[PDB]
Protein backbone atom coordinates (compact mmCIF):
# COMPACT_ATOMS: atom_id res chain seq x y z
CA UNK A 1 0.00 0.00 0.00
CA UNK A 2 0.99 3.23 -1.19
CA UNK A 3 -1.02 5.55 0.90
CA UNK A 4 0.94 6.36 4.23
CA UNK A 5 0.43 8.28 8.05
CA UNK A 6 2.75 11.04 7.88
CA UNK A 7 3.81 13.35 10.56
CA UNK A 8 4.66 16.71 11.19
CA UNK A 9 5.36 19.42 13.50
CA UNK A 10 4.80 23.59 13.31
CA UNK A 11 8.27 25.78 12.76
CA UNK A 12 8.28 28.52 10.32
CA UNK A 13 9.10 28.27 7.59
CA UNK A 14 9.51 24.89 7.70
CA UNK A 15 5.99 23.50 8.82
CA UNK A 16 3.67 26.64 8.82
CA UNK A 17 -0.04 25.78 9.93
CA UNK A 18 -3.61 27.75 8.46
CA UNK A 19 -6.71 27.43 9.62
CA UNK A 20 -9.13 26.56 6.17
CA UNK A 21 -10.35 29.05 4.57
CA UNK A 22 -13.75 29.61 5.77
CA UNK A 23 -14.59 25.77 3.40
CA UNK A 24 -11.06 23.93 1.78
CA UNK A 25 -7.13 24.72 2.22
CA UNK A 26 -6.25 27.27 0.23
CA UNK A 27 -3.32 26.65 -2.74
CA UNK A 28 0.09 26.08 -1.87
CA UNK A 29 -0.97 24.09 1.32
CA UNK A 30 -1.95 20.89 2.12
CA UNK A 31 -4.60 19.20 5.01
CA UNK A 32 -3.02 18.81 7.92
CA UNK A 33 -5.51 17.34 10.84
CA UNK A 34 -4.73 18.07 14.50
CA UNK A 35 -5.94 16.24 17.50
CA UNK A 36 -7.42 18.96 20.13
CA UNK A 37 -7.74 18.39 23.60
CA UNK A 38 -10.97 19.58 25.28
CA UNK A 39 -9.20 19.96 28.46
CA UNK A 40 -6.08 19.02 30.49
CA UNK A 41 -7.72 16.54 32.31
CA UNK A 42 -8.49 14.35 29.77
CA UNK A 43 -7.89 12.29 26.69
CA UNK A 44 -10.95 13.49 24.77
CA UNK A 45 -10.45 15.52 21.78
CA UNK A 46 -11.46 16.45 18.38
CA UNK A 47 -9.91 15.88 15.62
CA UNK A 48 -9.58 19.25 13.78
CA UNK A 49 -8.48 20.09 10.03
CA UNK A 50 -5.86 22.66 9.33
CA UNK A 51 -3.67 23.53 6.54
CA UNK A 52 0.33 23.11 6.45
CA UNK A 53 2.95 25.23 3.96
CA UNK A 54 5.98 25.86 4.17
CA UNK A 55 9.83 24.61 3.28
CA UNK A 56 9.59 21.22 4.43
CA UNK A 57 5.90 20.61 2.88
CA UNK A 58 6.96 21.89 -0.55
CA UNK A 59 9.90 18.73 0.22
CA UNK A 60 6.53 16.26 0.86
CA UNK A 61 4.94 17.61 -2.13
CA UNK A 62 7.72 16.86 -4.57
CA UNK A 63 8.68 13.32 -3.00
CA UNK A 64 4.83 12.13 -3.26
CA UNK A 65 4.64 13.36 -7.05
CA UNK A 66 8.14 11.47 -7.77
CA UNK A 67 8.30 8.27 -5.38
CA UNK A 68 4.55 7.84 -6.17
CA UNK A 69 2.70 8.11 -2.84
CA UNK A 70 -0.46 9.30 -1.40
CA UNK A 71 -0.58 9.99 2.36
CA UNK A 72 -2.43 11.66 5.39
CA UNK A 73 -0.01 14.09 6.91
CA UNK A 74 -1.02 14.83 10.69
CA UNK A 75 0.82 16.96 13.47
CA UNK A 76 1.86 16.01 16.40
CA UNK A 77 0.66 17.18 19.72
CA UNK A 78 2.65 14.93 22.72
CA UNK A 79 6.15 16.34 22.21
CA UNK A 80 7.35 18.28 19.79
CA UNK A 81 10.80 17.21 17.46
CA UNK A 82 11.60 13.85 19.46
CA UNK A 83 12.59 13.40 23.64
CA UNK A 84 13.07 10.11 24.88
CA UNK A 85 11.83 10.51 28.70
CA UNK A 86 12.16 7.56 30.50
CA UNK A 87 13.36 5.74 27.23
CA UNK A 88 10.17 6.46 26.10
CA UNK A 89 9.75 8.39 22.84
CA UNK A 90 7.54 11.53 22.42
CA UNK A 91 7.31 13.93 19.51
CA UNK A 92 7.41 13.49 15.92
CA UNK A 93 9.95 10.37 16.60
CA UNK A 94 7.81 8.77 19.17
CA UNK A 95 5.22 8.66 16.12
CA UNK A 96 7.53 6.60 13.53
CA UNK A 97 8.75 4.93 16.42
CA UNK A 98 5.42 3.67 17.79
CA UNK A 99 4.11 3.21 14.17
CA UNK A 100 1.21 5.68 14.08
CA UNK A 101 3.35 7.21 11.40
CA UNK A 102 5.69 5.91 8.76
CA UNK A 103 7.22 8.96 8.06
CA UNK A 104 8.00 12.53 10.23
CA UNK A 105 8.90 15.32 7.96
CA UNK A 106 9.86 18.43 9.43
CA UNK A 107 12.55 20.40 11.04
CA UNK A 108 13.69 17.20 12.15
CA UNK A 109 17.79 17.10 13.14
CA UNK A 110 19.31 13.85 12.49
CA UNK A 111 21.12 12.62 15.86
CA UNK A 112 22.64 9.18 16.33
CA UNK A 113 20.10 8.77 19.03
CA UNK A 114 17.34 8.90 17.30
CA UNK A 115 19.02 6.81 14.26
CA UNK A 116 19.19 3.84 16.63
CA UNK A 117 15.55 3.41 16.36
CA UNK A 118 14.54 5.28 13.39
CA UNK A 119 15.88 5.44 9.55
CA UNK A 120 16.80 8.75 8.34
CA UNK A 121 16.71 10.53 4.93
CA UNK A 122 19.81 11.89 3.33
CA UNK A 123 19.88 15.33 4.95
CA UNK A 124 17.79 17.93 2.69
CA UNK A 125 19.13 21.21 4.71
CA UNK A 126 22.63 21.41 6.58
CA UNK A 127 22.24 22.35 10.27
CA UNK A 128 24.42 22.21 13.78
CA UNK A 129 24.97 24.37 16.80
CA UNK A 130 25.24 27.85 15.55
CA UNK A 131 25.66 30.68 17.52
CA UNK A 132 24.32 34.10 16.67
CA UNK A 133 25.84 37.55 17.95
CA UNK A 134 25.08 41.39 17.47
CA UNK A 135 27.02 42.55 14.61
CA UNK A 136 30.71 43.37 15.35
CA UNK A 137 30.75 40.83 18.15
CA UNK A 138 33.90 38.32 17.41
CA UNK A 139 32.84 34.88 18.28
CA UNK A 140 34.72 31.74 16.37
CA UNK A 141 31.96 29.27 17.50
CA UNK A 142 30.21 26.84 20.36
CA UNK A 143 33.95 25.82 21.09
CA UNK A 144 35.59 29.22 21.26
CA UNK A 145 37.17 29.47 24.63
CA UNK A 146 34.72 32.80 25.51
CA UNK A 147 31.97 30.08 25.46
CA UNK A 148 34.11 27.29 27.30
CA UNK A 149 35.84 29.35 30.17
CA UNK A 150 33.66 31.98 30.65
CA UNK A 151 35.27 34.10 33.75
CA UNK A 152 38.70 33.67 31.33
CA UNK A 153 37.70 37.21 30.17
CA UNK A 154 35.83 40.33 32.15
CA UNK A 155 33.29 41.04 31.79
CA UNK A 156 32.37 37.45 31.22
CA UNK A 157 29.95 36.86 27.71
CA UNK A 158 26.30 36.89 28.55
CA UNK A 159 25.20 33.94 26.00
CA UNK A 160 22.34 31.28 26.60
CA UNK A 161 20.07 28.63 24.55
CA UNK A 162 16.45 27.60 25.00
CA UNK A 163 16.81 24.99 27.42
CA UNK A 164 15.07 21.62 27.44
CA UNK A 165 16.28 20.61 23.75
CA UNK A 166 19.00 18.79 22.25
CA UNK A 167 21.58 22.14 22.00
CA UNK A 168 21.51 22.09 26.36
CA UNK A 169 21.61 18.21 26.05
CA UNK A 170 24.52 18.62 23.65
CA UNK A 171 26.65 21.31 25.71
CA UNK A 172 25.86 19.75 29.12
CA UNK A 173 27.93 16.30 27.45
CA UNK A 174 30.41 18.29 25.80
CA UNK A 175 31.05 21.32 27.79
CA UNK A 176 30.15 20.92 31.41
CA UNK A 177 31.26 24.10 32.97
CA UNK A 178 29.78 26.04 29.99
CA UNK A 179 26.44 24.39 30.52
CA UNK A 180 26.77 25.34 34.03
CA UNK A 181 27.61 28.82 33.46
CA UNK A 182 25.09 29.71 31.09
CA UNK A 183 21.76 28.56 32.64
CA UNK A 184 21.90 31.74 34.24
CA UNK A 185 20.44 33.00 30.86
CA UNK A 186 18.29 30.46 29.86
CA UNK A 187 15.63 31.71 27.16
CA UNK A 188 12.10 31.16 27.49
CA UNK A 189 12.19 31.24 23.38
CA UNK A 190 13.94 32.18 20.21
CA UNK A 191 12.11 34.83 19.97
CA UNK A 192 12.57 36.07 23.91
CA UNK A 193 16.56 35.60 23.00
CA UNK A 194 16.36 37.42 19.47
CA UNK A 195 15.02 40.92 21.87
CA UNK A 196 17.50 40.29 24.44
CA UNK A 197 20.43 39.91 21.89
CA UNK A 198 19.04 43.42 20.42
CA UNK A 199 18.83 45.39 23.41
CA UNK A 200 22.05 44.51 25.23
CA UNK A 201 20.39 41.90 27.85
CA UNK A 202 22.40 38.87 25.97
CA UNK A 203 25.67 38.98 24.09
CA UNK A 204 24.93 35.47 22.25
CA UNK A 205 22.18 33.02 21.37
CA UNK A 206 23.45 29.49 20.71
CA UNK A 207 20.66 27.65 18.85
CA UNK A 208 19.87 25.60 15.77
CA UNK A 209 22.03 26.55 12.60
CA UNK A 210 19.03 26.44 9.94
CA UNK A 211 16.87 28.19 12.46
CA UNK A 212 19.08 30.81 13.06
CA UNK A 213 20.34 31.64 9.89
CA UNK A 214 16.70 32.42 9.13
CA UNK A 215 16.34 34.66 11.63
CA UNK A 216 19.21 36.63 11.09
CA UNK A 217 18.06 36.51 7.03
CA UNK A 218 15.31 38.67 7.87
CA UNK A 219 16.02 40.70 11.00
CA UNK A 220 15.05 44.22 10.64
CA UNK A 221 17.67 46.43 10.28
CA UNK A 222 20.26 43.16 9.63
CA UNK A 223 21.63 43.82 13.44
CA UNK A 224 21.62 40.07 14.43
CA UNK A 225 24.30 37.92 12.72
CA UNK A 226 25.80 34.22 12.53
CA UNK A 227 28.75 32.33 12.64
CA UNK A 228 30.17 31.51 9.40
CA UNK A 229 29.24 27.88 8.29
CA UNK A 230 32.27 26.35 8.74
CA UNK A 231 32.58 27.03 12.25
CA UNK A 232 29.09 25.04 12.87
CA UNK A 233 29.75 22.71 15.93
CA UNK A 234 28.23 19.48 15.40
CA UNK A 235 27.07 19.60 11.56
CA UNK A 236 24.52 17.79 10.74
CA UNK A 237 21.08 18.30 9.10
CA UNK A 238 17.27 18.26 8.44
CA UNK A 239 16.01 14.48 7.34
CA UNK A 240 13.00 12.39 6.97
CA UNK A 241 12.35 9.75 9.73
CA UNK A 242 11.07 6.53 8.26
CA UNK A 243 10.41 2.98 10.09
CA UNK A 244 13.15 1.22 11.09
CA UNK A 245 13.99 -0.99 8.15
CA UNK A 246 11.46 1.14 5.55
CA UNK A 247 11.08 0.00 1.97
CA UNK A 248 10.72 3.92 0.87
CA UNK A 249 13.91 4.89 2.82
CA UNK A 250 15.92 4.46 -1.04
CA UNK A 251 14.06 6.08 -3.07
CA UNK A 252 13.60 8.90 -0.89
CA UNK A 253 17.17 8.84 -0.58
CA UNK A 254 17.41 9.00 -4.55
CA UNK A 255 14.79 11.57 -4.72
CA UNK A 256 16.22 14.32 -2.43
CA UNK A 257 20.08 13.73 -3.98
CA UNK A 258 18.14 14.14 -7.41
CA UNK A 259 16.72 17.47 -5.80
CA UNK A 260 19.77 18.66 -4.30
CA UNK A 261 21.85 18.39 -7.60
CA UNK A 262 18.97 19.41 -10.04
CA UNK A 263 18.67 22.61 -8.49
CA UNK A 264 15.43 22.37 -7.12
CA UNK A 265 16.23 22.24 -3.16
CA UNK A 266 17.84 26.02 -4.10
CA UNK A 267 15.22 26.98 -5.16
CA UNK A 268 13.28 25.76 -2.21
CA UNK A 269 15.38 27.53 0.14
CA UNK A 270 15.39 30.80 -1.98
CA UNK A 271 11.29 30.83 -1.90
CA UNK A 272 11.36 29.66 2.24
CA UNK A 273 15.01 30.73 3.49
CA UNK A 274 16.76 33.09 2.22
CA UNK A 275 16.24 36.67 3.36
CA UNK A 276 17.27 40.07 2.22
CA UNK A 277 20.32 40.46 5.03
CA UNK A 278 23.71 40.11 3.46
CA UNK B 1 38.25 -10.62 6.69
CA UNK B 2 41.01 -7.62 6.45
CA UNK B 3 38.68 -4.43 5.43
CA UNK B 4 40.45 -3.45 1.86
CA UNK B 5 40.39 0.29 2.03
CA UNK B 6 40.72 2.35 -0.99
CA UNK B 7 41.65 6.23 -0.68
CA UNK B 8 43.28 9.50 -3.17
CA UNK B 9 45.81 12.01 -2.58
CA UNK B 10 44.02 14.98 -1.54
CA UNK B 11 45.60 16.84 1.18
CA UNK B 12 44.37 17.42 4.01
CA UNK B 13 42.43 15.10 3.73
CA UNK B 14 44.91 12.09 2.89
CA UNK B 15 48.88 12.93 2.76
CA UNK B 16 51.23 10.93 0.94
CA UNK B 17 54.90 10.72 2.16
CA UNK B 18 57.69 8.51 1.22
CA UNK B 19 58.49 5.45 4.02
CA UNK B 20 61.70 6.04 6.21
CA UNK B 21 64.52 3.02 5.26
CA UNK B 22 62.98 0.82 8.37
CA UNK B 23 59.91 0.55 5.97
CA UNK B 24 58.07 2.66 8.98
CA UNK B 25 56.81 6.19 9.04
CA UNK B 26 58.09 9.12 10.54
CA UNK B 27 56.68 9.68 13.60
CA UNK B 28 55.37 13.68 14.15
CA UNK B 29 53.19 15.63 16.38
CA UNK B 30 51.16 18.59 15.27
CA UNK B 31 51.98 22.06 15.97
CA UNK B 32 49.47 22.05 19.38
CA UNK B 33 51.28 18.41 20.62
CA UNK B 34 48.69 15.77 19.19
CA UNK B 35 50.70 12.49 17.67
CA UNK B 36 50.15 12.29 13.85
CA UNK B 37 48.50 9.05 13.38
CA UNK B 38 50.07 7.29 10.34
CA UNK B 39 49.13 3.91 8.51
CA UNK B 40 51.36 1.98 5.60
CA UNK B 41 49.65 2.76 2.15
CA UNK B 42 50.41 0.56 -1.24
CA UNK B 43 50.30 2.43 -4.33
CA UNK B 44 51.52 3.92 -7.49
CA UNK B 45 53.55 -1.38 -5.24
CA UNK B 46 55.52 0.70 -3.36
CA UNK B 47 54.53 1.14 0.38
CA UNK B 48 54.04 4.79 1.53
CA UNK B 49 52.61 6.70 4.69
CA UNK B 50 49.48 7.92 4.80
CA UNK B 51 48.07 10.03 7.40
CA UNK B 52 45.34 13.39 7.45
CA UNK B 53 41.52 13.59 8.01
CA UNK B 54 40.38 10.90 6.61
CA UNK B 55 42.88 8.24 8.19
CA UNK B 56 41.99 9.57 11.41
CA UNK B 57 38.46 8.84 10.42
CA UNK B 58 39.23 5.40 9.32
CA UNK B 59 41.38 4.72 12.64
CA UNK B 60 38.31 6.10 14.42
CA UNK B 61 35.43 3.88 12.52
CA UNK B 62 38.14 0.78 12.99
CA UNK B 63 38.47 0.91 16.68
CA UNK B 64 35.18 1.86 17.45
CA UNK B 65 33.77 -1.05 14.79
CA UNK B 66 36.49 -3.46 15.71
CA UNK B 67 37.76 -3.92 12.70
CA UNK B 68 41.18 -4.27 10.46
CA UNK B 69 42.34 -2.79 7.29
CA UNK B 70 44.68 -2.17 4.61
CA UNK B 71 44.90 0.97 2.78
CA UNK B 72 45.60 1.19 -0.82
CA UNK B 73 45.83 4.30 -3.21
CA UNK B 74 43.28 4.23 -6.04
CA UNK B 75 44.59 3.08 -9.04
CA UNK B 76 43.77 5.27 -12.08
CA UNK B 77 44.04 8.09 -9.35
CA UNK B 78 40.51 9.03 -9.98
CA UNK B 79 37.75 9.42 -7.62
CA UNK B 80 35.06 8.27 -9.80
CA UNK B 81 32.39 8.24 -12.82
CA UNK B 82 30.73 6.27 -14.79
CA UNK B 83 31.19 5.80 -18.65
CA UNK B 84 30.29 3.91 -21.75
CA UNK B 85 32.38 0.75 -22.38
CA UNK B 86 33.45 1.23 -26.16
CA UNK B 87 31.63 -1.16 -28.83
CA UNK B 88 28.86 -1.45 -25.51
CA UNK B 89 25.80 -1.02 -24.07
CA UNK B 90 27.43 -1.47 -20.94
CA UNK B 91 28.79 0.81 -18.57
CA UNK B 92 31.57 0.93 -15.73
CA UNK B 93 32.81 2.98 -13.00
CA UNK B 94 36.13 4.66 -13.24
CA UNK B 95 38.08 5.68 -9.85
CA UNK B 96 37.41 4.79 -6.67
CA UNK B 97 33.91 4.17 -7.14
CA UNK B 98 35.15 1.20 -9.74
CA UNK B 99 37.15 -0.19 -7.04
CA UNK B 100 34.54 -0.68 -4.80
CA UNK B 101 31.76 -1.95 -7.22
CA UNK B 102 34.59 -4.36 -8.23
CA UNK B 103 35.79 -5.78 -4.94
CA UNK B 104 39.31 -4.23 -5.24
CA UNK B 105 38.09 -2.18 -2.44
CA UNK B 106 35.86 -2.71 0.40
CA UNK B 107 34.94 0.95 1.98
CA UNK B 108 35.97 4.31 0.58
CA UNK B 109 37.37 6.43 2.55
CA UNK B 110 38.45 9.66 1.28
CA UNK B 111 36.65 13.02 0.37
CA UNK B 112 34.14 11.35 -1.81
CA UNK B 113 31.12 13.58 -2.63
CA UNK B 114 27.20 11.47 -2.28
CA UNK B 115 25.26 12.30 -5.24
CA UNK B 116 22.49 10.87 -6.76
CA UNK B 117 24.39 9.24 -9.61
CA UNK B 118 26.57 7.35 -7.26
CA UNK B 119 23.86 6.72 -4.66
CA UNK B 120 22.31 4.37 -7.28
CA UNK B 121 24.54 1.88 -7.18
CA UNK B 122 26.81 2.61 -3.60
CA UNK B 123 25.51 3.26 0.21
CA UNK B 124 26.99 6.13 1.33
CA UNK B 125 27.27 7.26 5.11
CA UNK B 126 25.88 10.22 6.87
CA UNK B 127 28.34 12.74 6.19
CA UNK B 128 31.50 13.35 7.23
CA UNK B 129 32.37 16.66 6.04
CA UNK B 130 29.87 19.31 4.78
CA UNK B 131 30.99 21.81 2.17
CA UNK B 132 30.64 22.73 -1.39
CA UNK B 133 32.50 23.87 -4.59
CA UNK B 134 34.61 27.33 -5.02
CA UNK B 135 36.92 28.52 -7.39
CA UNK B 136 40.94 28.86 -6.48
CA UNK B 137 42.56 31.58 -8.50
CA UNK B 138 45.93 33.15 -8.55
CA UNK B 139 46.34 36.28 -6.73
CA UNK B 140 45.63 39.09 -8.98
CA UNK B 141 43.71 37.28 -11.03
CA UNK B 142 39.87 38.59 -10.38
CA UNK B 143 36.71 37.17 -11.07
CA UNK B 144 33.22 37.37 -9.25
CA UNK B 145 32.78 34.01 -9.24
CA UNK B 146 30.94 31.32 -11.09
CA UNK B 147 28.65 34.12 -13.10
CA UNK B 148 31.81 36.02 -14.12
CA UNK B 149 31.83 36.72 -17.65
CA UNK B 150 35.00 35.05 -18.36
CA UNK B 151 33.12 31.96 -17.06
CA UNK B 152 29.69 32.18 -18.31
CA UNK B 153 30.90 33.44 -21.83
CA UNK B 154 34.31 31.70 -22.53
CA UNK B 155 36.97 31.77 -24.66
CA UNK B 156 40.43 30.77 -24.87
CA UNK B 157 42.09 33.54 -23.25
CA UNK B 158 40.95 32.83 -19.39
CA UNK B 159 41.32 28.65 -18.79
CA UNK B 160 39.10 27.20 -16.35
CA UNK B 161 38.64 23.53 -15.81
CA UNK B 162 38.29 20.99 -12.62
CA UNK B 163 39.30 17.02 -12.13
CA UNK B 164 38.04 14.80 -14.83
CA UNK B 165 36.46 11.83 -13.94
CA UNK B 166 35.21 13.70 -10.65
CA UNK B 167 31.64 15.09 -8.77
CA UNK B 168 32.67 18.40 -10.22
CA UNK B 169 32.59 16.53 -13.91
CA UNK B 170 29.48 14.96 -13.18
CA UNK B 171 27.80 18.69 -11.68
CA UNK B 172 28.38 20.40 -14.98
CA UNK B 173 28.46 17.58 -17.64
CA UNK B 174 24.32 16.90 -16.06
CA UNK B 175 22.72 20.35 -15.95
CA UNK B 176 21.46 21.83 -19.09
CA UNK B 177 22.27 25.33 -17.81
CA UNK B 178 25.95 24.45 -17.70
CA UNK B 179 26.32 23.05 -21.00
CA UNK B 180 28.42 26.23 -22.38
CA UNK B 181 30.63 26.02 -19.52
CA UNK B 182 31.18 22.25 -19.81
CA UNK B 183 32.11 22.41 -23.07
CA UNK B 184 34.95 24.79 -22.15
CA UNK B 185 36.01 22.76 -18.84
CA UNK B 186 36.56 19.37 -20.65
CA UNK B 187 38.71 20.20 -23.43
CA UNK B 188 40.73 21.55 -20.34
CA UNK B 189 39.91 19.50 -17.00
CA UNK B 190 43.22 18.11 -15.44
CA UNK B 191 43.85 14.86 -13.87
CA UNK B 192 44.03 15.59 -10.62
CA UNK B 193 43.43 18.34 -7.70
CA UNK B 194 47.38 18.63 -7.48
CA UNK B 195 48.03 19.16 -11.10
CA UNK B 196 45.32 21.65 -11.69
CA UNK B 197 46.26 23.52 -8.05
CA UNK B 198 49.97 23.83 -9.79
CA UNK B 199 48.53 25.02 -13.14
CA UNK B 200 46.98 27.84 -11.12
CA UNK B 201 50.45 29.17 -10.00
CA UNK B 202 51.94 28.49 -13.14
CA UNK B 203 49.53 30.51 -14.78
CA UNK B 204 49.00 27.70 -17.28
CA UNK B 205 45.17 26.76 -15.65
CA UNK B 206 43.51 30.76 -14.94
CA UNK B 207 40.41 28.84 -12.47
CA UNK B 208 40.31 25.75 -10.58
CA UNK B 209 36.47 24.76 -9.48
CA UNK B 210 36.87 22.21 -6.74
CA UNK B 211 36.04 21.48 -3.18
CA UNK B 212 36.29 24.25 -1.03
CA UNK B 213 37.17 21.71 2.22
CA UNK B 214 40.24 21.70 -0.49
CA UNK B 215 40.91 24.65 -2.44
CA UNK B 216 40.54 26.93 1.07
CA UNK B 217 43.42 25.07 3.03
CA UNK B 218 45.50 25.03 -0.66
CA UNK B 219 45.05 28.95 -0.41
CA UNK B 220 46.08 29.04 3.64
CA UNK B 221 48.82 27.62 2.78
CA UNK B 222 50.01 28.72 -0.82
CA UNK B 223 49.94 32.96 -0.44
CA UNK B 224 49.76 33.04 -4.02
CA UNK B 225 46.35 31.41 -4.53
CA UNK B 226 42.93 32.46 -3.52
CA UNK B 227 39.56 31.63 -3.65
CA UNK B 228 36.38 33.44 -4.37
CA UNK B 229 35.30 32.78 -0.81
CA UNK B 230 31.75 31.95 -2.12
CA UNK B 231 30.19 28.60 -2.27
CA UNK B 232 28.26 28.07 -5.57
CA UNK B 233 27.00 24.96 -4.29
CA UNK B 234 26.88 22.78 -1.28
CA UNK B 235 27.36 19.20 -0.87
CA UNK B 236 29.19 16.38 1.65
CA UNK B 237 31.73 14.04 2.17
CA UNK B 238 30.24 10.26 2.52
CA UNK B 239 32.27 7.05 3.37
CA UNK B 240 31.46 4.49 0.33
CA UNK B 241 30.20 0.65 0.81
CA UNK B 242 28.63 -1.60 -1.73
CA UNK B 243 24.83 -2.23 -0.99
CA UNK B 244 23.99 -3.96 2.12
CA UNK B 245 27.43 -4.00 3.35
CA UNK B 246 27.33 -5.64 6.74
CA UNK B 247 29.35 -1.86 7.98
CA UNK B 248 26.44 0.68 6.81
CA UNK B 249 24.84 0.93 9.92
CA UNK B 250 27.86 1.54 12.39
CA UNK B 251 29.64 3.45 9.87
CA UNK B 252 26.82 6.14 9.94
CA UNK B 253 26.15 5.92 13.74
CA UNK B 254 29.51 6.57 14.84
CA UNK B 255 29.92 9.63 12.12
CA UNK B 256 27.36 11.12 13.82
CA UNK B 257 28.27 10.38 16.90
CA UNK B 258 31.77 11.67 16.14
CA UNK B 259 30.03 14.60 15.20
CA UNK B 260 28.01 15.20 18.24
CA UNK B 261 31.06 14.20 20.08
CA UNK B 262 33.37 17.22 18.74
CA UNK B 263 35.82 14.31 17.23
CA UNK B 264 34.88 15.82 13.96
CA UNK B 265 35.86 19.32 15.80
CA UNK B 266 38.84 18.59 16.58
CA UNK B 267 40.01 16.70 13.01
CA UNK B 268 38.24 20.18 11.29
CA UNK B 269 40.93 22.26 14.33
CA UNK B 270 43.69 19.62 13.19
CA UNK B 271 43.77 19.27 9.64
CA UNK B 272 41.23 22.20 7.95
CA UNK B 273 41.08 25.47 9.73
CA UNK B 274 44.07 27.83 9.04
CA UNK B 275 44.95 31.76 8.92
C1 LIG C 1 22.60 16.71 16.73
C2 LIG C 1 23.57 17.84 17.10
C3 LIG C 1 23.38 19.06 16.21
C4 LIG C 1 22.16 19.90 16.61
C5 LIG C 1 21.29 20.38 15.64
C6 LIG C 1 20.19 21.14 16.01
C7 LIG C 1 19.95 21.42 17.35
N1 LIG C 1 18.82 22.23 17.79
N2 LIG C 1 18.75 22.23 19.10
C8 LIG C 1 17.18 22.02 19.47
C9 LIG C 1 16.82 22.84 20.74
O1 LIG C 1 17.70 23.04 21.62
O2 LIG C 1 15.66 23.30 20.89
C10 LIG C 1 16.52 22.41 18.42
C11 LIG C 1 17.40 21.85 17.28
C12 LIG C 1 17.16 20.44 17.17
C13 LIG C 1 15.78 20.16 16.57
N3 LIG C 1 15.82 20.40 15.14
C14 LIG C 1 15.38 18.70 16.82
O3 LIG C 1 15.13 17.94 15.85
O4 LIG C 1 15.30 18.26 18.00
C15 LIG C 1 20.84 20.95 18.31
C16 LIG C 1 21.93 20.19 17.94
Amino acid sequence: DNHLSIVTLEEAPFVIVEDIDPETCVRNTVPCRKFVKINNSTNEGMNVKKCCKGFCIDILKKLSRTVKFTYDLYLVTNGKHGKKVNNVWNGMIGEVVYQRAVMAVGSLTINEERSEVVDFSVPFVETGISVMVSRGTQVTGLSDKKFQRPHDYSPPFRFGTVPNGSTERNIRNNYPYMHQYMTRFNQRGVEDALVSLKTGKLDAFIYDAAVLNYKAGRDEGCKLVTIGSGYIFATTGYGIALQKGSPWKRQIDLALLQFVGDGEMEELETLWLTGICH
Amino acid sequence: TRLKIVTIHQEPFVYVKPTMSDGTCKEEFTVNGDPVKKVICTGPTVPQCCYGFCIDLLIKLARTMNFTYEVHLVADGKFGTQERVNNSNKKEWNGMMGELLSGQADMIVAPLTINNERAQYIEFSKPFKYQGLTILVKKGTRITGINDPRLRNPSDKFIYATVKQSSVDIYFRRQVELSTMYRHMEKHNYESAAEAIQAVRDNKLHAFIWDSAVLEFEASQKCDLVTTGELFFRSGFGIGMRKDSPWKQNVSLSILKSHENGFMEDLDKTWVRYQ
